[PDB]
RNA sequence: ACCGGCGGACGGCUCAGUAACACGUCGGUAACCUACCCUCGGGAGGGGGAUAACCCCGGGAAACUGGGGCUAAUCCCCCAUAGGCCUGGGGUACUGGAAGGUCCCCAGGCCGAAAGGGAGCCGUAAGGCCCGCCCGAGGAUGCGGCGGCGGCCGAUUAGGUAGUUGGUGGGGUAACGGCCCACCAAGCCGAAGAUCGGUACGGGCCGUGAGAGCGGGAGCCCGGAGAUGGACACUGAGACACGGGUCCA
């Protein structure tokens, strides 16, 4: 499996790079989030607990996955700002707030 | 309906915001303010959609509150606000400046112009009328107003260019429209064009009043006096489809 | 109908406590309007009236309010003893707190008869 | 009374009006204007104008006739002649069927050709 | 738990009635209002005052209700600073297509503005970021109102009408108006189909058909209408009020 960076945004106000991933799997099952943790910290080039994994869907039979990840400087900022699905998929926090 | 609609629907959201109209079922309805709801561009659309700086309305509301936009020289904080046409929207945090302009298509586009022009806002005033102390006051369709004169005939009837200094809310450098002046066309079906007025002559009585113009290409157009908006001798640049 | 319980209220310490009245010692109280003076000198089953005022001794009372069986109050100048229906608003009884600021509840009248269960009274002696 | 009404036209030479006219009070002339032939002129300070127009049938490529009546108020100063057009302006309601005053009166005539 | 402020009129649902200025499009209110909100200008000086909470206590199986001592606020008020509104007379300056709305002076009359903020940051308190209030003007948004044209069927429905058509004065409304009223007149309407009975939310569209045409109003969007049947007011810019009250069936 191979992770490549397609697209890079620089958001200054909050101090993060917003980043697009294409991840491959050829003859292999759908990418495994647990190895992708190990692989991520090097690709983004930021500490391991502030390099964040989000969004992947995986094509039907066409072996390419499209996806998004975050690289943050600020551990403080990230839990607060971000929409809850990310925080659980990375493993940070759950679901914020009920009724 | 017996009350202001507080909810706008997505299928009621136009094609002029260039928005997906089957996305949910509820569209962002600004609270009453400068401008019309369907002829505005929402603050939600500008942060969230346009630039990718939000992926939820909570991101975009938090981002606006901390600060990433000032509109007309002053602070905003919620995403509900109808941004007008011929306004000045600012990213202080990126240094971008935009004009809110029509296309030939008639969708709102933010058209980039330099940091310099952010200072300027051209006004062509909506009506001119007396207030107490025998002073006349200036008006707009975004409600942007100034007071204090000595009355009298003054610069024009109502077809003005003012240079407006936006943090100060001051008027400066007044200028008439002529029969050799510039207009950009910002309502009607002839929108996006910028040219030189041939003559401002019209149909002298009743409700219709024509004004006519030629351009650089030199096409002949006719539009209402109300839909003639005087840029000046050019201050902002043209809008592109 | 029902017997008179009297709640004797002391403006001196903001304590109200209650004595029981036979309800045939109250036929010298019959037909009065609010604000009238009640004599008590047979009425007083305690030596301070619980709290007072002190010996008592042999006090007067003034009529603060009354309450009915449903708990309905006296409102000053409702004519007669019967239950009468009025639009209440603010003030003694069913009190609105939601959109449109009327309410017709039925409330007890302001002539003392045995249909009053409890008479609020203030120690004015 | 005898004052400009806009539109590159004036009332007749002798014009004096009453309060329920556009030159008096906060009833005022604005906007549109209509022309029609006089049907009845029997009710006081009133004339009825009738407009013949045609409507189209798409099914049969042909026309039919229709005649809407408009009730108009006539100033007592001028009077109008039957079977010829009169020119009306649109002012705010006077009464129930009146919303319109007669501004200007035209009178024409004929025999055979 | 109590006053403040704001939503609760919206959002959601349904389409019975209604064949009409319901609805669509163009017009148009210079006859009319518009708070929250947004803009620009200016103002918030002083005095007065409460009731829950707390304390104490009665009843009703309940619903629900209480009487009193104390007491806070952007609490509730008055006065002034004015402004608003009416009315009579003079005259200019802004806006208009015109009518004529907006200016100012004067006389006499009334009503008689406002309120502030904790731990932080800015200013000296006020004030401001923030939240809200007052007055003047504008904007936006909602409500009402007028006109052009379009607006079903049965003629075994052909003549219809008494606020009914108009005039004049007036009341009442946010406001035009026979809306309501007094007086005065006898008009108004009709065969290019009035009136009456009957049926039906209307529109964008949709279904079908090569077209012409026919057929349709359903999800969905737009506008109006309703909320057991009927009647009724109050608070609010906005209700005669879809999970509010009064009352009748």
């Amino acid at each position: 499996m191979e992770i490549r960076i397609k697209e890079i945004k620089e958001n200054k106000l909050i101090g993060r790079k917003e980043i697009y991933f294409e991840i491959y799997h050829p003859g292999e099952p759908t990418p495994s989030r647990k190895d992708v943790k190990g692989k991520l910290v090097a690709m983004l080039d930021l500490n391991p607990e502030t390099t964040v994994i989000q969004y992947i869907r995986s094509y039907f039979g066409s072996y390419i996955s499209k996806g998004y990840a975050k690289a943050y400087d600020s551990k403080e900022r990230m839990l607060y700002i971000e929409p809850e699905y990310i925080l659980i998929r990375d493993g940070l926090i759950e679901k914020k707030e009920g009724e | 309906r017996k009350g202001p609609k507080r909810h706008l629907k997505r299928l009621a959201a136009p094609t002029s915001w260039y928005i997906e109209r089957k996305a949910y079922k509820w569209a962002v309805r600004p609270r009453p303010g400068p401008h019309n709801m369907r002829t505005s561009i929402p603050l939600l659309y500008i942060v969230r959609d346009y630039l990718g700086y939000a992926k939820t309305a909570r991101e975009a509301r938090k981002i606006l509150n901390e600060g990433k936009f000032l509109v007309d020289g002053r602070v905003r904080k919620d995403y509900k606000f109808p941004v007008g046409i011929m306004d000045v929207v600012s990213i202080p945090e990126t240094g971008e400046h935009y004009r809110v302009l029509p296309n030939r298509i008639g969708k709102l586009i933010l058209h980039p112009i330099s940091e310099d022009e952010a200072f300027i806002k051209p006004l062509r005033i909506r009506n001119k009328r007396m207030i107490k102390g025998a002073r006349v006051q200036l008006n707009f369709h975004d409600g942007t107003n100034h007071i204090v004169s000595i009355a009298e005939k003054d610069n024009y009837f109502t077809s003005y260019t003012v240079l407006m200094k936006v943090p100060e809310r001051e008027i400066l450098e007044v200028l008439p429209f002529e029969k050799g002046a510039y207009v950009f066309v910002t309502q009607g079906k002839n929108v996006a064009r910028k040219g030189r007025i041939v003559e401002i002559k019209r149909f002298p009585m009743g409700w219709p009043d024509v004004v006519t113009i030629e351009d650089e290409e030199g096409e002949l157009f006719d539009t209402l006096k109300e839909y003639a908006f005087v840029v000046g001798t050019d201050k902002p640049k043209i809008s592109l489809p | 109908m029902a017997t008179f319980k009297l709640v004797i209220s002391d403006p001196k310490s903001g304590i109200a406590k209650q004595v029981e009245i036979t309800g045939a010692e109250t036929e010298k109280l019959i037909g009065k309007r609010i604000g009238d003076q009640i004599p008590a000198k047979e009425l007083n089953i305690n030596l301070n009236e619980l709290f007072g005022k002190e010996f008592p001794e042999d006090v007067k009372l003034e009529i603060r309010g009354g309450t009915d069986k449903d708990g309905f109050p006296m409102r000053p100048d409702i004519h007669g003893p019967r239950r009468v229906r009025v639009l209440l608003s603010k003030g003694p009884g069913f009190r609105p707190k939601e959109k449109g600021e009327r309410r017709k509840k039925t409330v007890r009248g302001n002539t003392i008869s045995p249909e009053i269960v409890q008479v609020n009274v203030k120690l004015v002696y | 009374m005898m004052r400009d009404i806009g539109l590159r036209v004036q009332p007749p030479a002798e014009k004096c009006d009453d309060p329920k006219c556009p030159w008096h009070g906060n009833l005022k002339i604005h906007g549109r204007v209509f022309e029609g032939i006089v049907v009845s002129d029997k009710p006081r300070k009133t004339v009825t104008v009738e407009r013949q127009y045609y409507f189209y049938l798409n099914k049969y490529e042909r026309y039919e006739l229709r005649r809407s009546k408009i009730h108009a108020h006539n100033p007592p100063c001028i009077n109008a002649k039957v079977g010829d057009k009169v020119l009306i302006a649109e002012t705010r309601p006077l009464s129930k069927t009146k919303h319109f005053v007669v501004v200007a009166v035209l009178e024409r005539a004929e025999e055979r050709r």
